[PDB]
RNA sequence: GGGGAGGUUUGGCACCUCGAUGUCGGCUCGUCGCAUCCUGGGGCUGAAGAAGGUCCCAAGGGUUGGGCUGUUCGCCCAUUAAAGCGGCACGCGAGCUGGGUUCAGAACGUCGUGAGACAGUUCGGUCUCUAUCCGCCACGGGCGCAGGAGGCUUGAGGGGGGCUCUUCCUAGUACGAGAGGACCGGAAGGGACGCACCUCUGGUUUCCCAGCUGUCCCUCCAGGGGCAUAAGCUGGGUAGCCAUGUGCGGAAGGGAUAACCGCUGAAAGCAUCUAAGCGGGAAGCCCGCCCCAAGAUGAGGCCUCCCACGGCGUCAAGCCGGUAAGGACCCGGGAAGACUACCCGGUGGAUGGGCCGGGGGUGUAAGCGCCGCGAGGCGUUGAGCCGACCGGUCCCAAUCGUCCGAGGUCU
RNA sequence: ACCGGAGCGCUGUCUCGGCGAGGGACCCGGUGAAAUUGAACUGGCCGUGAAGAUGCGGCCUACCCGUGGCAGGACGAAAAGA
RNA sequence: GUGCAAGAGCACUCAGGCGCGCGGGAGAACCCUCGCCAAGGAACUCUGCAAGUUGGCCCCGUAACUUCGGGAGAAGGGGUGC
RNA sequence: CAGUGGAGGCCCGAACCGGUGGGGGAUGCAAACCCCUCGGAUGAGCUGGGGCUAGGAGUGAAAAGCUAACCGAGCCCGGAGA
RNA sequence: GGUGAAAAGAACCCCGGGAGGGGAGUGAAAUAGAGCCUGAAACCGUGGGCUUACAAGCAGUCACGGCCCCGCAAGGGGUUGU
């Protein structure tokens, strides 16, 4: 009994593992399963991650973007059965945990305020190609 | 004064009755092991002391 | 009519097919039946389930005399489940197949001495145009010379919370016998670690 | 009902913080200190932190502890004497024993605080 | 969540730029309206010689909100503004081409026409 | 033309109150009436159907948001199942407001020689911290419950809840020339309200982290502290408490009935629902659901535990000390709490504090190296710091002890 | 800093309330008032009575004493009605 | 004294003087004073009462009307640190 | 027209003089106070000291305002035991 | 306004920081002990008797009963259960 959490934590097996690490201040592209009419598709969604609300399992993250003149944000359960995959697209300088502030900034300022984390990229592409070697041979 | 005020002098009966729960109770005491005197449990007291 | 004692372990949410579901986890540990109410001896029918392992320390009480006549490991708690007589042994989560619905009972969180606005969810006066000393007050409480008194059970501020609260028709979302666990539809009275009894619903 | 949380106080924040400090200074200056019970039970944990933080040695720790006790000579005594004494120990660097005398003219109960030994 | 006295962006060439909510046509006394909810409203301003004139009392349906819509799949979604599409009394949209995204709740509600002309459902 | 009921209007009378019973409207909180606005059940219809009309039964719940005016009232906008009418000092100012009325200022029209005056108008104009008793909401102390104690309970008697729409299948079927369009039965989705909850969404989170200005100080640099609230400002923020968020409720069903519809059926050879007798029939009644509840002085029931006197009272019941089961004190505490109460723990112990780990928050600390003239930048680095949450560990603190507590009446 | 109408900006004025801070309230120790007060052993309903009853009648209800709260009554207090 | 356009303003601080002659705890309702708040933005109300919004200096720019002075800080913008 | 010049019951704003709106206070810190807000601030300005005018009399940018904490006729003593 | 005939106004010892007491002492009397003759009532307190925690009240009166106390007795006093 003296593990009230670990018990409630046992129900965690609905947990993912495939998904790649990413943190606010860099843009991604989730592929969500959706019910159109009655069937099932795979709608993409690509924008900057503005918030990650950590809480072990059932942690969440929210991405925003501009669709046809209007802004739009979506909240995704991190370990959701509907996220087929989540291709990251570009890393960038955080400097802050929650970046709501870009809401009032959607313009040239964003691009210049969130440069590009050459560090988290230099490790991305490095351990990408450099790690491809070990698996192939 | 302003607005409410007693409608009648309280009787010496009712008065003392109210006070039925005012009485005190003696302090809880125990004979301290070291000395002979009394101490309030869980406390150190003069003319005595403690072990380490 | 089933029955079983447990603790509110906490709650989170799991996914049923392509839909998320909020669930409260209840540990309905194995309950050693302790006595039996019968029409002949007691005047009614029921079963006194025990629950949770007691150290023979606090059992200094002649409770041991009750546990002896049943040959049971001393428990920390025990309440009856009315009109439910299981075979002589022990009840467990096994009686709850998923999709069944249950009536859960628990002692709500204690909101202490609560104002009328929190307790009875009154309206209270204006934050603004005058008054400024009755913002959270209940205002009038009566009439005039007639009836010239206040109604019995009038809504007024006071202690509120930490009372016997029974929710109903909660869905048994799952059941993990390997852990005496029991998943529900989330909203169950009381705080975590709180004792809580789960019964069969009265929908049907 | 507030309090479902966990902490205690009187006075306002900047004062209460100043209180814990000015006590822990005297306490790390006299080794024995007498205050009111509640003030003591609270001071208790505040010191077991600088003391343990004192078991570590790096200048970062020193600089951290300076933020509370302003006196440099005092942090010396803490690092170069008080701390070593508590090597090979893990917590409970401090002790609180309630006295049997109340304060007169306000009837407040007292208790002793001391660097353990 | 839209309620009377609220302003809405008009997402179609009906001529109207902005309309204010008059009444949310859910229950007999509903507090608020949301995506896929219809509302009576006043045209608080419109473009010259539009089908709808400034001052008309129109019906419209919420296509976007600022308060995130919570979906059963555990996700949610919110837009930068509150928007609507003026509709015919038989509930078909009055204007044609509708601009900007839309919540798919519009679909389950029976606004096929509008999700169609929508340049992007989300 | 005629007879009544009611006591919401306007009056009549002048009966309590002029050593004072504060007047309208609004707000808050309601509760009651039924002469019913809606929903439920019926009769008739000039009821094809859908929809109405009229009367009957029925308070159980419901009875929206705005524009104008101090308004009540009323008009209007947009909805609705409906936007019911009255009582309660036209309910409620020791609950609030004070726009209106109803003091002194001032002005208009009007009257008056005048001072002034107006159910005429206009702008302004001090609303009193402390509840004794009854009542009401909560929470304890005492004693009782004819042995004492631990735990579990029965439910007399109360209380809460009680609403309604919409689309779809039945079926474009019965009905109708057409337009339109059912009963009965079944399904889905809502509005408002109520209870509980923090997973999610979304708030607060007063020192959890970070950044920034001015100044003063430590210690010159660097680093850091105070004050700029009772957080100096700002960007974020766990637990807890919360709704905008999540779950669940209104029932089902049983029983007796209202209007009403009937069977059998006389009195009264026919006829009659009725006089004997019986069946059906409401959102209403009684149960059922949830909550309180044996001070139910009619003080209940079950399981279990401890039992003789140890001294005076011969008669009467008691009375005084030591103890049994068991309880209390004191201490560490708590999603329990104003206090008390309630609950857990007290060295055979993880109750609090510290330390450790995890969760979580902030978002690369200090120091050093490197690049730049420099403000800075880069690396070491998801670093450093790090409340409340989930656990672990006897380092510190619950040390030692004290007090009360049956001897069980009689027929 | 006159009085009326409208609009933009902004907002807890409001839908509709929630959380947080501090000073009181609450508990302990010290000091310790006031208006008021015929006397009190001071319940509910329906009547009744000088026409609005804790005190009369009938009936219902109710173990003794307090503490924190609410303001319907005591035709509450105050001021020999302006 | 330092800073801010200036100043006897504001913030911190010299010299100097004080913590206001009841304290201790608790962390209910409720009152006062203060901070914040999803969506909405006057729907509040007799009345935007209240509170918020705006705020300093520099630069661009500024309408009807006018008694030619005004209206003007109109309005609306941009800059501000190292 | 430029320059110089520095006028004003001019402008912003402390001291200072006020008392606009709201809140608190109501046996008050206070027999008129506290907080936020607001008005004037070279003038019909504010202010220290020395003086004069008073009871049907004074003074009054006029409210019957003020004339020692209540002025449609001050206070005290007397007529007076009206 | 008042000790007492007279200060004979309480040496000395004891508890106490003091105040104030307890003894000793003076006096006819100290409950005449110093704002001290007499010392009423309201009001506060200590002890004793009767009485009260299912009870409805202008508080009393009438009756009976119980307990306690006075007198050998018939009797009387206090209290109060119905
Ligand atoms: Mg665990
Ligand atoms: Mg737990
Ligand atoms: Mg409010
Ligand atoms: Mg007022
Ligand atoms: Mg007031
Ligand atoms: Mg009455
Ligand atoms: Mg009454
Ligand atoms: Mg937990
Ligand atoms: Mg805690
Ligand atoms: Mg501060
Ligand atoms: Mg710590
Ligand atoms: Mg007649
Ligand atoms: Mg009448
Ligand atoms: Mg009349
Ligand atoms: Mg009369
Ligand atoms: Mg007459
Ligand atoms: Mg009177
Ligand atoms: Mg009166
Ligand atoms: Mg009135
Ligand atoms: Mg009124
Ligand atoms: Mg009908
Ligand atoms: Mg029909
Ligand atoms: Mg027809
Ligand atoms: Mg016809
Ligand atoms: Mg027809
Ligand atoms: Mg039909
Ligand atoms: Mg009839
Ligand atoms: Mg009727
Ligand atoms: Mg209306
Ligand atoms: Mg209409
Ligand atoms: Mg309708
Ligand atoms: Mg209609
Ligand atoms: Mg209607
Ligand atoms: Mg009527
Ligand atoms: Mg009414
Ligand atoms: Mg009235
Ligand atoms: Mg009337
Ligand atoms: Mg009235
Ligand atoms: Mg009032
Ligand atoms: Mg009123
Ligand atoms: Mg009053
Ligand atoms: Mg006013
Ligand atoms: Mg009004
Ligand atoms: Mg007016
Ligand atoms: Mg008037
Ligand atoms: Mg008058
Ligand atoms: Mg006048
Ligand atoms: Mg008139
Ligand atoms: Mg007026
Ligand atoms: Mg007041
Ligand atoms: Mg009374
Ligand atoms: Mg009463
Ligand atoms: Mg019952
Ligand atoms: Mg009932
Ligand atoms: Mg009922
Ligand atoms: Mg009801
Ligand atoms: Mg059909
Ligand atoms: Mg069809
Ligand atoms: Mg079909
Ligand atoms: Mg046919
Ligand atoms: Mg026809
Ligand atoms: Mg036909
Ligand atoms: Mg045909
Ligand atoms: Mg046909
Ligand atoms: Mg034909
Ligand atoms: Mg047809
Ligand atoms: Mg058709
Ligand atoms: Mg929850
Ligand atoms: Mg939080
Ligand atoms: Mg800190
Ligand atoms: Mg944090
Ligand atoms: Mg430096
Ligand atoms: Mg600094
Ligand atoms: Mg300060
Ligand atoms: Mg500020
Ligand atoms: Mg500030
Ligand atoms: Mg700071
Ligand atoms: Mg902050
Ligand atoms: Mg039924
Ligand atoms: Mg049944
Ligand atoms: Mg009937
Ligand atoms: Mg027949
Ligand atoms: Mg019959
Ligand atoms: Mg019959
Ligand atoms: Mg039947
Ligand atoms: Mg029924
Ligand atoms: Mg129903
Ligand atoms: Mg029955
Ligand atoms: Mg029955
Ligand atoms: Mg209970
Ligand atoms: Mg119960
Ligand atoms: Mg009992
Ligand atoms: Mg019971
Ligand atoms: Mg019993
Ligand atoms: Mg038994
Ligand atoms: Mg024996
Ligand atoms: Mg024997
Ligand atoms: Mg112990
Ligand atoms: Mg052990
Ligand atoms: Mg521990
Ligand atoms: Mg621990
Ligand atoms: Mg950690
Ligand atoms: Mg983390
Ligand atoms: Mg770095
Ligand atoms: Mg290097
Ligand atoms: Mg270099
Ligand atoms: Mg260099
Ligand atoms: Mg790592
Ligand atoms: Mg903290
Ligand atoms: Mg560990
Ligand atoms: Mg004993
Ligand atoms: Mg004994
Ligand atoms: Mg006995
Ligand atoms: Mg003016
Ligand atoms: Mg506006
Ligand atoms: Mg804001
Ligand atoms: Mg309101
Ligand atoms: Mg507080
Ligand atoms: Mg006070
Ligand atoms: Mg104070
Ligand atoms: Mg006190
Ligand atoms: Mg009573
Ligand atoms: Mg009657
Ligand atoms: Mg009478
Ligand atoms: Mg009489
Ligand atoms: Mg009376
Ligand atoms: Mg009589
Ligand atoms: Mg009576
Ligand atoms: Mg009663
Ligand atoms: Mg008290
Ligand atoms: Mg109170
Ligand atoms: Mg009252
Ligand atoms: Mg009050
Ligand atoms: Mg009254
Ligand atoms: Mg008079
Ligand atoms: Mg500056
Ligand atoms: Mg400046
Ligand atoms: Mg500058
Ligand atoms: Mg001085
Ligand atoms: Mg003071
Ligand atoms: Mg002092
Ligand atoms: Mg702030
Ligand atoms: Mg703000
Ligand atoms: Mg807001
Ligand atoms: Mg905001
Ligand atoms: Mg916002
Ligand atoms: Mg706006
Ligand atoms: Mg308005
Ligand atoms: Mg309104
Ligand atoms: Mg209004
Ligand atoms: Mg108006
Ligand atoms: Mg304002
Ligand atoms: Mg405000
Ligand atoms: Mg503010
Ligand atoms: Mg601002
Ligand atoms: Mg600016
Ligand atoms: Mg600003
Ligand atoms: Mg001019
Ligand atoms: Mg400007
Ligand atoms: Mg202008
Ligand atoms: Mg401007
Ligand atoms: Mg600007
Ligand atoms: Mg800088
Ligand atoms: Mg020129
Ligand atoms: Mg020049
Ligand atoms: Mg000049
Ligand atoms: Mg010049
Ligand atoms: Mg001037
Ligand atoms: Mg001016
Ligand atoms: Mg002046
Ligand atoms: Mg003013
Ligand atoms: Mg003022
Ligand atoms: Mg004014
Ligand atoms: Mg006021
Ligand atoms: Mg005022
Ligand atoms: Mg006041
Ligand atoms: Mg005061
Ligand atoms: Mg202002
Ligand atoms: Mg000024
Ligand atoms: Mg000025
Ligand atoms: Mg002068
Ligand atoms: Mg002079
Ligand atoms: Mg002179
Ligand atoms: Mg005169
Ligand atoms: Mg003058
Ligand atoms: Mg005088
Ligand atoms: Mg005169
Ligand atoms: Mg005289
Ligand atoms: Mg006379
Ligand atoms: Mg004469
Ligand atoms: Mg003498
Ligand atoms: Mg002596
Ligand atoms: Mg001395
Ligand atoms: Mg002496
Ligand atoms: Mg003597
Ligand atoms: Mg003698
Ligand atoms: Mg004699
Ligand atoms: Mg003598
Ligand atoms: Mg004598
Ligand atoms: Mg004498
Ligand atoms: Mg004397
Ligand atoms: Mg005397
Ligand atoms: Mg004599
Ligand atoms: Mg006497
Ligand atoms: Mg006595
Ligand atoms: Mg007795
Ligand atoms: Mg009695
Ligand atoms: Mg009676
Ligand atoms: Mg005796
Ligand atoms: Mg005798
Ligand atoms: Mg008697």
């Amino acid at each position: 009994m003296n593990r009230g959490a670990l018990i409630k934590l046992v129900e965690s097996r609905y947990v993912r593992t495939d998904l790649p690490e990413f943190r606010p201040g860099d843009t991604v592209r989730v592929s969500y399963k959706v019910k159109e009419g009655n069937r099932t598709r795979i709608q993409d969604f690509e924008g900057i991650v503005i918030r990650i609300r950590r809480n072990g399992f059932n942690t969440t993250f929210t991405v925003r973007k501009v669709s046809y003149g209007v802004g739009v944000e979506r909240i995704f359960p991190l370990h959701s059965p509907l996220i087929q995959k989540i291709d990251i697209v570009q890393r960038g300088r955080a400097r802050r945990a929650k970046l709501y502030f870009i809401r009032n900034l959607s313009d040239r300022e964003i691009r210049r305020k969130l440069r590009a984390d050459r560090k988290r990229i230099d490790k991305d592409r490095a351990a990408e190609r450099a790690a491809k070697e070990e698996v192939q041979k | 004064a302003k607005h409410p005020v007693p409608k009648k002098k309280t009787s010496k009966a009712r008065r003392d009755a109210r006070r039925s729960h005012h009485a005190l109770t003696p302090p809880i005491l125990v004979p301290c092991p070291e000395c002979k005197a009394m101490k309030p449990p869980h406390t150190v007291c003069p003319e005595c002391g403690y072990y380490a | 009519m089933k029955g079983i004692l447990g603790v509110k372990v906490g709650m989170t949410r799991i996914f049923r097919d392509d839909r998320a579901v909020p669930v409260t986890v209840i540990l309905a540990g194995p309950c050693p039946v302790v006595q039996r109410r019968t029409p002949e001896k007691d005047g009614y029918t029921a079963v006194q389930l025990g629950f949770l392992p007691q150290n023979p320390k606090r059992v200094n009480r002649p409770l041991k005399g009750h546990f002896a006549k049943a040959g049971v490991e001393p428990v920390r708690i025990l309440r009856e489940i009315r009109d439910f007589n299981p075979e002589g042994d022990t009840v467990t989560v096994e009686i709850f197949k998923p999709g069944e619905r249950v009536d859960v009972t628990g002692t709500s969180k204690g909101r202490g001495f609560a104002g009328v606005m929190k307790r009875w969810n009154f309206a209270g006066g204006p934050d603004s145009h005058g008054a400024h000393k009755i913002h959270r007050h209940p205002g009038s409480i009566g009439n005039r010379k007639t009836p010239g008194r206040v109604y019995k059970g009038k809504k007024m501020a006071g202690h509120y919370g930490a009372e016997r609260v029974t929710v109903m028709n909660l869905e048994v979302v799952d059941v993990i016998p390997e852990e005496n666990l029991l998943l529900v539809k989330g909203a169950v009275p009381g705080p975590n670690g709180g004792l809580v009894i789960v019964r069969e619903t009265k929908k049907a | 009902r507030h309090l479902k949380s966990g902490r205690k106080l009187n006075r306002h924040s900047s004062h209460r913080l100043a209180l814990y400090r000015n006590q822990a200074k005297s306490l790390l200056t006299h080794g024995r200190i007498t205050t009111t019970v509640p003030k003591a039970k609270e001071l208790r944990g505040f010191v077991d932190h600088l003391i343990h933080l004192a078991k570590r040695g790096d200048l970062h720790a020193r600089r951290l502890v300076l933020r509370d006790l302003q006196d440099v000579k005092l942090v010396r005594k803490l690092f170069d004497e008080i701390a070593p004494r508590y090597r090979d120990r893990q917590g409970g660097y401090t002790r609180v024993l309630k006295l049997a005398e109340r304060r007169r003219g306000d009837g407040a109960p007292l208790a002793l605080v001391e660097l353990v030994e | 969540m839209i309620q009377p006295q609220t302003y809405l962006e008009v997402a179609d060439n009906t001529g109207a730029r902005k309309i204010m909510c008059i009444r949310v046509l859910k229950g007999s006394n509903a507090k608020y309206a949301t995506v896929g909810d219809v509302i009576v409203a006043s045209v608080k301003e419109a473009i010259p010689r539009g089908a709808v004139k400034e001052g008309d009392v129109v019906k419209a349906v919420v296509v976007r909100t600022k308060k995130e819509v919570k979906r059963p799949d555990g996700s949610a979604i919110r837009f930068d503004d509150n928007a609507a599409v003026i509709i015919n009394n038989q509930l078909e949209p009055r204007g044609t081409r509708v601009f900007g995204p839309v919540a798919r709740e519009l679909r389950e509600k029976g606004f096929m026409k509008i999700v169609s002309l929508a340049p992007e459902v989300l």
